């Protein structure tokens, strides 16, 4: 509820700390100079719309409409790269990065039977 | 019929005083985008009488020296947002021409209503100014348009976008609808969608000269 009050250290919003996290990941896994700002692209939309259709089934997400945050730069733009955290309702649905054509999961759920968690991988 | 005509009938409808006195205390205490004297550009660049498209938008750009009052464009300095690369890649593909400046004005001039649905964002937090009277005033703009006006185009991109369904006189209007130019959507029915060449041939159809997507 207080993400940024509910640790010991000074802290941002659930996303924003998942960010930072999402991005020291993506920096050593990809190399990246991050000589420029992660800008961000926020957009709702339907679950069925933006993740495989194998995963939406007769799940809670054939209906939900997700907050999305897709992060850029010119960098990330180069390596066809695009990070990104979906919600819904304060909960978080997806931890990933589309590359190229392919949609990689770090973390994914129907808010009922997850799908994959590897956010070990990110702390 | 004028913007301004329309804007009075909906402040007959609902008070914005509360409104008025949060965005006032918003802009003198924190940076909210877009400028104050953007906020309703794309009304000021394209007159109810010269409408021929309307393509919803959801939220301003919350970054430094990106949203200046429309939907999808940003200021000629910044860098490309992805749902605005896809939507001049779907161009290129559609029409035949590439886009080189980041900002819509020109679809703007040519009647396209690039309209938010929400119209003032705090830097750097989504949704900031969600819930205070944006939603209430767009929806009465795109009832407006489907009533004051014969036959417009409607590019509804996104499921919140095309919940707006309800409000628009399908009778009349054209609505080409589709997934997110988003790179999150964009290969699940955007690319290939051919919204702008589809909107023109509706807009000949109707007696109505074609819109220039292109640069000039």
């Amino acid at each position: 509820h207080h993400h940024h009050s509910s640790g010991l250290v000074p802290r941002g919003s659930h996303m924003k700390t998942t960010t930072q996290e999402l991005k020291q990941y993506m920096t050593r896994l990809f190399q990246l100079s991050n000589n420029e700002t992660w800008e961000c692209e926020t957009l709702e939309e339907a679950a069925e719309n933006i993740l495989p259709k194998r995963f939406i089934n007769d799940s809670p997400l054939a209906h939900l409409i997700l907050e999305t945050y897709t992060y850029y730069n010119n960098e990330l733009h180069e390596l066809s790269i695009y990070p990104f955290l979906m919600y819904s309702n304060n909960q978080l649905i997806s931890i990933g990065y589309l590359d190229h054509f392919d949609m990689d999961f770090l973390y994914l759920t129907d808010t009922k039977n997850t799908i994959i968690d590897e956010r070990h991988l990110l702390k | 019929m004028e913007w301004s005509q329309i804007f009075h009938d909906i402040t007959t409808k609902h008070d914005f005083k509360a409104m008025h006195d949060f965005l006032e205390k918003e802009y003198s205490t924190a940076i909210v985008y877009p400028d104050r004297e953007n906020i309703y550009q794309a009304f000021d660049l394209t007159p109810f009488e010269n409408i021929k498209v309307v393509i919803l938008g959801q939220d301003p750009y919350h970054g430094p020296n990106q949203a200046h009052g429309l939907a999808f464009s940003v200021q000629p300095n910044a860098k490309f947002p992805p749902s605005l690369r896809n939507m001049y890649k779907e161009l290129a593909d559609d029409i035949g021409c590439v886009r080189q400046t980041p900002h819509l004005q020109d679809w703007a001039r040519e009647g396209v209503l690039l309209l938010n649905t929400v119209l003032t964002v705090r830097q750097g937090e989504a949704n900031s100014h969600r819930d205070i009277g944006w939603e209430t005033f767009t929806d009465e703009i795109i009832k407006a348009v489907s009533d004051y006006k014969e036959h417009v185009v409607f590019i509804l991109w996104g499921k919140p976008a095309q919940q707006k369904i309800k409000l628009i006189d399908t009778s009349k209007h054209c609505i080409i609808k589709s997934v997110h130019p988003s790179p999150l959507s964009a290969y699940r029915g955007f690319f290939g969608s051919k919204p702008y060449s589809k909107a023109n041939t509706y807009l000949e159809s109707v007696g109505k000269s074609p819109i220039n997507w292109c640069e000039s």
